[PDB]
């Protein structure tokens, strides 16, 4: 099981934000994190820990350790409306989170 | 003894001799100095010996030897699996070997 | 395709190699001595071809190796334990020739009977370029220079630029070699033991050892 | 009988012959500026067993190489004549046993 | 870029005690178990009580923590009492032909006590197949003593090979191989005016 | 590097389908592939995945759906099938077709394609 | 000067198209002109216009009269009988003890089964050869310590002393100038060494 | 087959190989290729082939292989007794050698 | 390896600024230095080359290259009136220079 | 840490002398020590050294046959013995520590011996 | 056996001359020459059919094949007056001639 | 060279008699010897041949002489004796010794001797 938090997030371009995604034990530092535009493409950001995947630029960025891991967005700009997932990987079977909406006003 | 197998990276063998098993004569040991590449002089892991028994009933040689004779000519780094038993060379202990691979990459030679 | 630069290993210091560069002994010129190493002998060392490497990990190694010899040294008791080496990188040009091809070249002219089997091996194992009887320092760039402190273990590498180099666009000749029929009889290869490497390569790096490389190729 | 141990010699010569009812294997040590040291070794006690073979081929394989070696001799027990083969070593390859 | 995943079938019961496993066996990876689902579900069952395990490099956890795995640098987990092995023989119960590849070297080695001498040959720099021969066990193990002064002989020099393989078992000595390994039945010089490589 | 499916529409209760997963720009014989669910109220669950060449070409399944999902290739046209045996209402989802590397120690996803809509209904 | 072998080594069956049996070896013309027993064996027993081949010639023999002729080397194996003689021969001597100093090895020579010889030369002439046989013979045992020896001074070159043994002699080289004898030692040695 | 034992003259052996025997265990095939001095750069004399056989139950090495490799690593010409029988070797058929000799000059090698 | 010096014995006023130089027949890598004192041992200086051991005073340096090597004298006393030596350990047997004594005016 | 050592001699030509050099304040097993001697007005001369750890001894060249290094460990004291004594061998004898690296530190007295 | 003709025959100075000498069957070339000079002296002359034993002069010569061998002396000389035979070593017991003589007037 | 005989002058039937011939300016252990008659009326007639160091020294004879003629060797003093028994009325003839050389594939004689005659009546 694995939860996130806020379900629910607003704020304006230029705004610091910060999403809560932790889990129920130790799971040694495996999660990846998705992007997912009303379109219904679904893109991944950073698949290990705090290391930026291919063609996504250095405003986003990770960290931490044992059951806590928070993604990190330097500024929201009007494309970075979506939804956003995190995914563990060190166990079969694997398990998704809930989702993040954030809206920009 | 040592309680548990130690395992040393990088390391090469810059010698090579022959002595009968005291214990029992059908057998004699094949001893060896290693010493890790790069390593402090003050460091435990710069001047290390290592003996395995031979055996005399059947000819030919065993696939440890061969491989022994190939590093030993060619002088190439390796991973050495050493221990839990003891015997003694040169009036001094040391240890047993069990396993024996070549390096590979940094990837498995730390 | 042939390269464009090449790799030597040398302990003479840097200060006046850029004004010297490197040159041969003598006059001969036949391949088949030079690669058996007949003519690199003491005592016999009279040879019109310097010899250099064109791959960078075999000239590592052999510096390494060379490096990790102080140590056992100075622990059995004689050294302090401090090693200087260098290794040194010059451009390739048409007057180069590769030590493959002009074997097999003088080996299709002259019989099997004239062939050694291990001595190709020995040439295209190295990788070995010949720079025939001088080498100028034009071609000389740039030079690495190893240092090994003792007391404590640690390995420092630095490097440094020419102030004569000249550059050009000029890559390696294609044509093998070909040389006259040997007058002179031949036993066996010269190699030097752990690592093996050619007898004429490490004669002009430095008593010295030599073994006839048939007789190791095979377990007693 | 007393034991001694000789350091830093070099193989200078080697036999091969048929001393009686066995085979015979004897080597002669050298280095600069001292006496010489000679032993050998007798395929006698020994049988159905490869112990001979491969000391032959140990010692083959360092008079090869042209390499320093370590010996031990066991005394004659009469003079001018060599001892037993006791221990071979190999110093390392281009170098001097510590 | 992977790992070749052992099955599940050569897991040993007989545990090796504080590293030493038995002869003619090898350990086990944490990323060789990362990778086996059957393997996990069967585990679950078999380790109870707050018990603790080690690995290669890494450790493992009990039925009380959750099965939780931990990474570790290498030779941490020969410290504990239990650790995990696996036998490194495979008979697949395929039909036997003549396979064969063509301008390889040797360039690895490996051995114990009893098991295999082998070796990775490889082409312009990369890993291609591998091969293992025994005196002690196998259908083939009589041309060890012939086949082993040719692969010495193959060792010193570079010379360019052909090597024949046999698929009728698998061999799992290499730990995180990238490669295959079979039995080896042949060595071939190249030799390009005849038409062999 | 990009990848399509095809297939879906209506299928009654107790009735069989097989989708599509077609592939292009990369080395199909050398990379795992895996399959992923979409339940409209729920959130992204785990159904299997094929290995490559080199591990001979097994499969893992997830217990949810074990002895049901059977998952094939076909080297020659560089397709993807995945076999339903039986349908349900509760299986209405929208499916992904997704591809896998490897790390470190690890494995994790890095392209998912378009999606297509399933939907089982009476 | 050439070796002349014995009659007593004739084999009772020829070689049928030109493959003798196990340790034999076919006949030379040479040999054959310069024996007279050997001749007067072949004659009483070949026939009617029986023709038969050597290895370096023919013979015509029966109502022919006798007659020997030269030719190519192996160019007459084509028939259905060729002369073969043992290499083999017990001298009957007692354990002699010799030894021939300062020689090099030069040839080799090898077949199915038999044996591995060598030939010794010194400033150019041969002096004396030697063989060695893991199948046969008094000296058997020693084979595995021998043949390193021999290989390492074939290969490197090195001048050494030989010790031989008289009691047994072979024939294995074609139109040999040296007698052949049983290897039964080797040694290299410094000027005056006491251990050779 | 060829039903009659054929001789050549100035052959120096170029390569080696190893492979098992078909027909029956407890056997081995060693075999190589053969050049002929003088001979054509398409000439059919050139690149003959030739095998023999080991018997497995008898450790060590037989004069044959000793003497084979000798003249291989110093690259001599030789002397070559070839046939009758055929032998595998590469998917093409190959005579069987039955005795082998050094040349010694141009006497009894023209 | 042979080794020279010069002068036999220097004579210098207090306070000045003064140097020896002991040369080589063949090129070694570094070189060290000893002072000695009449009817006692001599005690080291120098090691390596360019670098002070501890306890000697930092009033004495050298600097030099391959086959030339220095030992610099920049501020004297009445200490300082002993004899200089310097050692090779590169190749195999050292050898050690004659030495030089110093007087003070 | 000092090194003690005998008193001066005075030998008839013909005879041997045994030197010794006592060490103590530190482990001696670990640490080689040389053997160095100085002629009447003249330069330095190596003799040999000798590791207690190991028991291996080098001698020079033209001292081969004659010198002979001793140690024992019970009184942590080297002996030096030097036989067959000509005139030319008249010196001051030194015993010093090699740290294997950086430089030769504690040294001793004379001990010179007249013959 | 082995027969020959003429028995006697005679010419003057440089007269060319030529002698017969054959067998009863094919020799395979091994047939040889003699000059039993008038009185208790013997020297060969032709060995092989045609080569040439050292010492005698050139202008002898010799050739044939089979049965038939013939020898030619370019131009005769007073010293030339002797007895000449033929032998043959094609298999034992080896045999001669019975002999030709040459004379002058 | 030089081959010279000796021994002869008058024997009467059942007589024996030994021949001395004595060589010089060649090695005597490498090379054959042989003894060849010429009774009156030409005809010269081989009789027999020693043999050399390499092959033992054997002796082989021709027509029924076996049994009556030997040959013996000294080979310290370069000396070589014909041994006869029986003298028949007939054997008169003058004895010649000659030297054996060989070359290609074949033998011959090379040298003579001046002879020793040898006169049998009764």
């Amino acid at each position: 099981v694995m939860t996130q938090s806020p379900s629910s997030l607003s704020a304006s371009v230029g705004d610091r934000v910060t999403i809560s995604c932790r889990a129920s034990q130790d799971i040694d530092n495996y999660l990846s994190w998705f992007q997912q535009k009303p379109g219904g493409t679904v893109k991944l950001l950073i698949y290990y820990t705090s290391r930026l995947h291919s063609g996504v630029p250095s405003r986003f960025s990770g960290s931490g350790s044992g059951t806590d891991y928070t993604l990190t967005i330097s500024s929201l700009q009007p494309e970075d409306i979506a939804t956003y997932f995190c995914q563990q990987g060190n166990t079969f079977p694997w398990t998704f989170g809930g989702g993040t909406k954030l809206e920009i006003k | 003894d040592v309680p548990y197998v130690l395992v040393k990276t990088n390391m090469v063998v810059t010698s090579v001799a022959m002595k009968p098993y005291e214990v029992t004569p059908t057998r004699m040991l094949v001893c060896g100095i290693a010493a890790k590449l790069g390593a402090a002089a003050s460091s435990p892991d710069a001047h290390v010996p290592f003996c395995f028994g031979k055996d005399l009933k059947r000819p030919g040689s065993s696939p440890m030897e061969v491989m022994l004779r190939a590093v030993f000519m060619q002088q190439r780094p390796l991973r050495m699996f050493l221990g839990p038993k003891q015997l003694t060379f040169e009036g001094k202990p040391a240890l047993e070997l069990i396993r024996m691979v070549e390096c590979s990459g940094k990837q498995d030679c730390p | 395709d042939p390269p464009a630069t090449v790799y030597k290993y040398d302990s003479r210091p840097p200060e006046d190699v850029f004004q010297n560069g490197f040159t041969a002994w003598g006059n001969n010129d036949n391949v088949l001595d030079h690669l058996t190493g007949r003519s690199c002998q003491v005592g016999s060392s009279n040879s019109a071809f310097v010899s250099t490497s064109s791959s960078r990990r075999y000239t590592e190694v052999y510096l390494e190796h060379r490096m990790q010899e102080a140590v056992e040294a100075e622990r059995a008791g004689r050294g302090t334990g401090h090693f200087i080496g260098y290794i040194y990188e010059v451009r390739a040009d048409n007057n180069f020739y590769g030590a493959a091809s002009s074997y097999f070249e003088y080996v299709d002219t002259y019989g099997d009977n004239a062939g050694r089997i291990l001595a190709g091996a020995l040439a295209t194992y190295q990788s070995g370029y010949l720079a025939h009887r001088r080498i100028p320092p034009e071609n000389i760039r740039r030079v690495t220079r190893v240092y090994h402190n003792g007391i404590t273990g640690e390995t420092t590498t630095t490097e440094y630029s020419n102030a004569r180099y000249v550059s050009q666009q000029t890559r390696a000749n294609p044509n093998p070699y070909t040389s006259r029929r040997s007058v002179a009889s031949i036993v066996g290869t010269l190699v030097r033991m752990a690592p093996v490497i050619g007898a004429c390569m490490a004669r002009q790096a430095e008593a010295m050892v030599l073994v006839y490389y048939e007789s190791i190729a095979y377990s007693f | 009988l007393p034991t001694h141990l000789y350091k830093n010699f070099t193989v200078q010569e080697l036999a091969l012959k048929l001393k009686g009812k066995n085979q015979e294997f004897c080597l002669t040590a050298f280095m600069s500026g001292r006496s010489l040291v000679r032993a050998c070794l007798s395929d006698a006690g020994h049988e159905h067993d490869t112990w001979f073979d491969t000391m032959l081929g140990f010692a083959i394989s360092a008079y090869a190489l042209k390499s320093r070696i370590a010996l031990t001799v066991e005394d004659s027990p009469y003079p001018g004549t060599p001892g037993d083969l006791l221990e071979l070593q190999i110093c390392p390859l281009n170098g001097y046993c510590e | 870029p992977g790992i070749v995943i052992p099955p599940k079938a050569l897991f040993t019961q007989q545990g090796g005690a504080y590293g030493r496993c038995p002869n003619g066996t090898r350990a086990l990876t944490v990323a060789e178990l990362r990778g086996n689902a059957e393997l996990q579900t069967y585990l679950r069952q078999i380790t109870p009580g707050w018990s603790i395990y080690g690995l290669y490099d890494g450790t493992y956890l009990g039925q009380a923590y959750g099965g939780i795995i931990k990474d570790a640098p290498p030779g941490a987990g020969f410290i504990y009492r239990e650790t995990f092995c696996i036998t490194t023989i495979y008979k697949t119960g395929q039909p036997a032909a003549d396979h064969y590849y063509s301008k390889v070297t040797a360039t690895r080695l490996l051995a114990s006590t009893n098991s295999r001498l082998c070796a990775v040959f490889v082409r312009d720099g990369q890993s291609v197949i591998g091969a293992c021969a025994s005196p002690y066990e196998g259908r083939y193990r009589d041309m060890y003593d012939a086949l082993r002064r040719l692969l010495y002989m193959i060792y010193m020099s570079g010379l360019a090979v052909r090597v024949h393989v046999s698929k009728e078992e698998q061999y799992y000595d290499y730990e995180d191989a990238t490669f295959q390994t079979y039995a080896l039945t042949g060595i071939s010089l190249c030799n390009p005016a005849a038409s062999i490589c | 590097v990009q990848v399509v499916e095809s297939g879906g529409g209506l299928v009654q209760p107790g009735r069989s389908l097989r989708l599509s997963c077609t592939t292009s720009g990369f080395t199909f014989t050398d990379y795992y592939v895996s399959w992923v669910r979409q339940a409209p109220g729920k959130a992204l669950e785990w159904l299997g995945f094929i290995r490559n060449k080199v591990n001979g070409y097994t499969t893992e399944f997830s217990s949810s759906v074990k002895g049901r999902f059977t998952i094939s290739r076909d080297n020659s046209k560089s397709i993807l099938y995945l076999q339903m045996n039986s349908l349900k209402i509760e299986d209405t989802a929208v499916y992904y077709c997704a591809r896998v590397s490897y790390y470190g120690r690890g494995w994790y996803f890095d392209y998912w394609g378009q999606g297509t809509t399933l939907t089982v209904s009476s | 000067g050439i070796v002349i072998p014995p009659q007593e080594q004739i084999t009772q069956h020829g070689g049928p198209y030109g493959r003798c049996a196990n340790k034999t070896r076919a006949l030379t013309v040479a040999e054959l002109r310069g024996s007279g027993d050997l001749q007067e064996y072949l004659r009483h027993v070949t026939r009617g216009w029986s023709i038969f081949a050597l290895y370096d010639g023919t013979y015509l023999g029966g109502e022919y009269g006798g007659v020997i002729k030269d030719g190519t080397p192996g160019g007459a194996f084509d028939l259905k009988t060729t002369f073969c003689i043992m290499t083999t021969r017990n001298t009957g001597q007692p354990a002699t003890d010799h030894y021939y100093s300062n020689v090099t090895a030069t040839r080799l020579l090898s077949s199915t089964n038999s044996r591995l010889c060598a030939v010794f030369v010194r400033s150019g002439q041969p002096v004396i050869g030697a063989c060695t046989s893991p199948y046969d013979g008094k000296y058997w045992s020693m084979y595995s310590r021998l043949r390193k020896m021999l290989y390492l001074i074939y290969v490197a070159g090195i001048s050494v002393r030989v010790h031989v043994s008289k009691e047994e002699q072979y024939y294995d080289y074609e139109d040999a100038t040296f007698e052949t004898y049983a290897l039964t030692g080797i040694s290299i040695c410094n000027p005056g060494s006491s251990l050779c």
